[PDB]
RNA sequence: UAAGCAGAACUGGCGAUGCGGGAUGAACCGGAAGCCGGGUUACGGUGCCCAACUGCGCGCUAACCUAGAACCCACAAAGGGUGUUGGUCGA
RNA sequence: GCUUGUGGCAGCCAAGCGAUAGCGACGUUGCUUUUUGAUCCUUCGAUGUCGGCUCUUCCUAUCAUUGUGAAGCAGAAUUCACCAAGUGUUGGAUUGUUCACCCACCAAUAGGGAACGUGAGCUGGGUUUAGACCGUCGUGAGACAGGUUAGUUUUACCCUACUGAUGACAGUGUCGCGAUAGUAAUUCAACCUAGUACGAGAGGAACCGUUGAUUCACACAAUUGGUCAUCGCGCUUGGU
RNA sequence: CGCCUCGACCCACGUUAGGCCCAAGGGCCCGUG
């Protein structure tokens, strides 16, 4: 809603770094479990896309992003930021 | 019924029984973890404990309302000449834990660590060791030397050298039997080890080849002996109202009617004091090296010249002419007690520990009484 | 049950892949008769249940201890060689001269120490798991049990279990050239003395 | 926020079924109840919006 | 209200009684008795403690609550379950 | 000890309130043994009867602190619920109290058990001997579960338990291993975040980082403080 | 580590919804004085 979420791809493809996450000082660092790719993607104006063959692994990966970026002691319905699986799929 | 009001329990479980340790040198427990990767070199060292006095400095802390502001500092001063390697000992590994598998000798041992071997020196033949020598005379003993250390290379996955300290340097101490430990070599691997330990044997290691300036350690000692003592002090249990008849120094209640037995977790009147303790976070504020200026308690502010030992001598102990380390803060056991120092345990990345020591000024006043002058050449100018 | 009733000087018993307590049952009993009997391996012992009904069963275990002395209390062992003596001491009248007797004959191992490396191992029919569970139920090894609770030995036995077998490889190498071996000899010297050996004939297997 | 971002974050916070004995968050077309200590229970009630 | 409470009817029992079983126990189950040898049973049991099958056969259960496991007896209820397995009556 | 009426705690239904956020009448099922009763099984050749002080353990039906789910949860605050007994739960006025009730601090001032824990541990204010007042009662001697004041608190050297201390166990010594047992750290604040997120406004967080402090534990004596028969030095009374 | 007053015959790992098997229910041994 206010504060803009900052994502920065640490390897070519390994990492994602968190940071100012509903203007917070922590930095959220999510490792990519083995094969599994990440891009800033562009054509789209905050995605972030993960790729890869083992959809277990995948899809775990995506799991991790989203559960570091819960909103803690505040109603969630009214803060309703978070990073959230938008496409599944196999290309 | 529930007790009234609620109060935590006088002392810890943790460091029971409170009874004498079974040893006077203190006894490393645990070494650090061995990374292959680092340069072989020693862990630990044996000093002696000569006494305290107070250093100011000005402390480097932002944030702190001490910073840019000069503080003064209780510190220890542990003489610690170097130690002389005087044996090699192999660890293998077994399902019930570490075993000693060989150990190798030099062929010189002085004989104040030859004492250690002994109840009566003086009585007896002197024996110890003798035989043993031989086996660098010959070419069959020199033989079985090098088949020993060439095991060590092959099955050992721990490597302790065997080294002894240079008890009679310390005058004061009034002991000729050498303190004799195992120190692990941490670095490198097995090959590096063994060959890193042997190329030592009868020589001597300094402190500075083990530890450095602004580096917490551990200490490792058996505390001072108080003797038997009763609840109030050995516990730190309230006394009694000035009423109670047979004495108020007790604890009242030592149990309820069931469990029927006392328990281990009551107070109880017994030994106090000559523990073994384990103390860590210990900063090095200065390493004074033997034909050094480092040596002198002269600062960069202090210019005056004079030694580390106060005036009269340190009270109990005598005058440091070896290396030696200050220490912030105390340190466990009286003076003259011989003191375990231990690399630490664990990673120190923290201002207090990556904090950087200056000094500016030592303080060389006697302990024996209200001291009043640095030196005594100052005593002297001042009363003519 | 009684005893095995084969009279050697020591049984050595391969304790893998067995229930923890019908080997224990079926050990105490060899013990009692008279027997002495050798178990090795025992950190892959089996027992029902997975690894959180065993894990809290041994927690619970670990609760008892005497109020007022723990020292004399109940003693709590984490290696599985020590857990599967104290299961079978649970099994024999120990507190009976008899049954120190009894418990003094039964020596427990993990791994394979020599030199029962190089003896024969026997396994327990009737506690074996591939005979004793559903192939869907729940179960745990004893060394997994033990890693849980405390075991810190579990990476040597390990590698010298790997140094073992690696030996008893290149030994069943060897073993099955000089079977080959064997093979010919006996082809050879069998029309050598082709004659001689017609009554052996009908009970050739 | 846009809308229709609005929706995906609903998807997770807001869209959802709640026990009425363990108030353990459920899938929205939950009939019973996950859990063990409340029975699987199938009084279940729409988490409120705002 | 209840009580290992207080009071009556018929019979048995303990008291006055060991012995086998119920881990243990006055009363429960079996059974009553001189000192013994051999055979067989009662109650209760046959994985070990412990003598006797890890016996032959069909299902049910999976307990991330200490699943459950011997009359008296050493407790559990109303109410629940899209756990699973049998049935009944319907679209 | 049995019982659980009464005391305390927890459920089922759902008429209503605001059906089930939170509550919940009329009914109905339980649990518990820190209430009080009911009983009279044990103890009358005696198990020291209140309360507090001290000290240790234990429980959970959780008050705070950790991690969470829900709200009629915008924020701040609060309420309901879960896993959880690791760590805490204080200084005082009146009262013999237990119970109570106020003052204040605090993150919070939760509830309980252990022979209503604990008198060869203390204390002895209360109960409850003998002295003595008062009121009521009695002809009286006397009574009162009404008030008041004064009223001896014995023994451990035994066994065990617990705390420490030596010690044999097939030479003697040094250096080691480590089964097993014990165990420990804890809570709060300031600054920055930020007058920011949120909110019409009034109000108003938090993570990371930094600096301190509380409670506890283990040491130590450089300095400060305390301690004197250093009988160390000095002064000084009376005597000699 | 130092210093010395009653034939008791037999070594695979591993898996059992898999590696001819379907138990050592085998094999060896003058097993013969
Ligand atoms: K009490
Ligand atoms: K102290
Ligand atoms: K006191
Ligand atoms: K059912
Ligand atoms: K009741
Ligand atoms: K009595
Ligand atoms: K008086
Ligand atoms: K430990
Ligand atoms: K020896
Ligand atoms: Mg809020
Ligand atoms: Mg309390
Ligand atoms: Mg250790
Ligand atoms: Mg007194
Ligand atoms: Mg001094
Ligand atoms: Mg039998
Ligand atoms: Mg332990
Ligand atoms: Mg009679
Ligand atoms: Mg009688
Ligand atoms: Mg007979
Ligand atoms: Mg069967
Ligand atoms: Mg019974
Ligand atoms: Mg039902
Ligand atoms: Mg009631
Ligand atoms: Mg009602
Ligand atoms: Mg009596
Ligand atoms: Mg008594
Ligand atoms: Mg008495
Ligand atoms: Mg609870
Ligand atoms: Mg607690
Ligand atoms: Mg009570
Ligand atoms: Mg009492
Ligand atoms: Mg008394
Ligand atoms: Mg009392
Ligand atoms: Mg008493
Ligand atoms: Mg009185
Ligand atoms: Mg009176
Ligand atoms: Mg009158
Ligand atoms: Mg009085
Ligand atoms: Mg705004
Ligand atoms: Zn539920």
């Amino acid at each position: 809603a206010h504060f803009p979420i900052n994502a920065s791809i640490t390897a070519a493809n390994k990492g994602i770094e968190i940071r100012n996450f509903l203007g917070e000082k922590k930095v959220r660092k999510v490792d990519m479990l083995d094969g599994v790719t990440i891009l800033r993607s562009e054509k789209v104006k905050d995605e972030i896309v993960l790729d890869g063959n083992d959809i277990e692994l995948v899809s775990r990966s995506a799991a991790l992003i989203n559960q570091k970026c819960h909103v803690k002691n505040k109603d969630i319905r009214k803060f309703l930021d978070g990073i959230y699986v938008s496409d599944k799929g196999a290309i | 019924s529930h007790r009234k009001f609620e109060h935590p329990r006088h002392g810890s479980l943790g460091f029971l029984p409170r009874k004498r340790c079974s040893r006077h040198r203190g006894k490393v427990k645990s070494f650090p973890k061995d990374d292959q990767q680092k340069p072989c070199h020693l862990t630990a060292f044996l000093g002696y404990k000569a006494g305290m006095t107070h250093i100011v400095r000005e402390v480097e802390k932002p944030g702190s309302k001490l910073h840019k502001k000069e503080t003064c500092e209780a510190v220890t001063i542990i003489e610690t000449p170097p130690l002389v390697i005087v044996g090699l000992v192999a660890y293998v590994k077994t399902p019930r834990g570490l075993r000693t598998l060989n150990s190798v000798w030099a062929q010189h041992l002085s004989e104040d660590v030859r004492r250690r071997f002994y109840k009566n020196w003086c009585k007896s033949k002197k024996k110890a060791f003798t035989k043993y020598a031989l086996k660098y005379d010959s070419d069959a003993g020199k033989k079985e030397i090098q088949l020993q250390l060439e095991k060590m290379k092959k099955y050992a996955t721990i490597v302790r050298v065997i080294a002894h300290t240079q008890i009679r340097k310390m005058k004061g101490l009034k002991q000729k039997k050498a303190h004799l430990m195992e120190i692990q070599v941490n670095g490198g691997t097995i090959a590096d080890k063994v060959d890193y330990g042997y190329k030592f044997f009868e020589k001597e290691v300094p402190v500075e080849a083990v530890f450095q300036k602004d580096e917490m350690v551990d200490i490792i000692g058996v505390t001072k002996g108080k003797g038997y003592e009763g609840v109030v002090t050995r516990w730190g249990v309230t006394r009694l109202p000035r009423k109670t008849h047979r004495g108020l120094r007790k604890v009242a209640c030592i149990g309820a009617w069931h469990p029927a037995r006392v328990s281990y977790t009551v107070a109880r009147a017994g030994q106090n004091g000559y523990h073994h303790r384990t103390e860590m976070n210990k900063k090095i504020y200065k390493m004074g090296k033997s034909g050094q200026e480092s040596h002198e308690a002269c600062t960069e502010f202090d210019r005056t010249e004079k030694d580390i030992t106060p005036m009269g001598g340190f009270p109990h102990y005598g005058v440091v002419k070896g290396d030696y380390l200050m220490i912030k803060g105390c340190c466990v056991g009286p003076k003259k007690r011989v003191v375990t120092l231990r690399q630490s345990l664990l990673k120190q990345t923290s201002r207090l520990a990556l904090e950087e020591i200056k000094l500016k000024f030592i303080d060389t006043s006697s302990k024996f009484g209200h001291g009043r002058f640095q030196t005594t050449d100052e005593k002297q100018k001042f009363y003519g | 049950v009684s005893g095995s009733g084969v009279c050697a000087k020591r049984v050595v018993v391969d304790a893998r892949h067995h229930m923890l307590g019908r080997l224990a049952s079926i050990v105490a009993k060899e013990l009692l008769n008279g027997q002495r009997v050798v178990v090795v391996r025992c950190e892959e012992i089996c027992m029902s249940g997975g690894l959180v009904r065993q894990k809290m069963k041994y927690l619970r275990f670990l609760r008892k201890r005497m109020n007022t002395k723990p020292s004399h209390g109940p003693i709590h062992f984490r290696a599985p060689a020590k857990i599967l003596w104290r299961t079978i001491r649970g099994m024999i009248p120990h507190k009976t001269a008899r049954g120190e007797a009894a418990l003094a004959r039964l020596k427990a191992y993990e791994g394979v120490p020599p030199p029962y490396d190089r003896t024969k191992r026997m396994v327990i029919p009737d506690a074996l798991k591939v005979l004793r569970l559903q192939p869907g139920h729940r179960y745990c090894l004893l060394g997994q049990l033990s890693k849980e609770v405390g075991w810190n030995y579990a990476d040597t036995i390990r590698e010298l279990e790997e140094k073992r077998k690696e030996k008893a490889k290149v030994s069943y190498d060897r073993r099955k050239q000089l079977a080959k071996l064997r093979v010919k000899a006996e082809k050879a010297a069998e029309e050598k003395l082709g004659t001689q050996l017609e009554i052996l004939a009908p009970i050739k297997y | 926020i846009e809308p229709s971002l609005q929706a995906l974050a609903r998807k997770y916070n807001q869209e959802k079924m709640i026990c009425r004995k363990c108030y353990a968050r459920l899938h929205p077309r939950a009939v019973n109840c996950r859990k063990k200590k409340c029975g699987h229970s199938n009084q279940l009630r729409p988490k409120k919006k705002i």
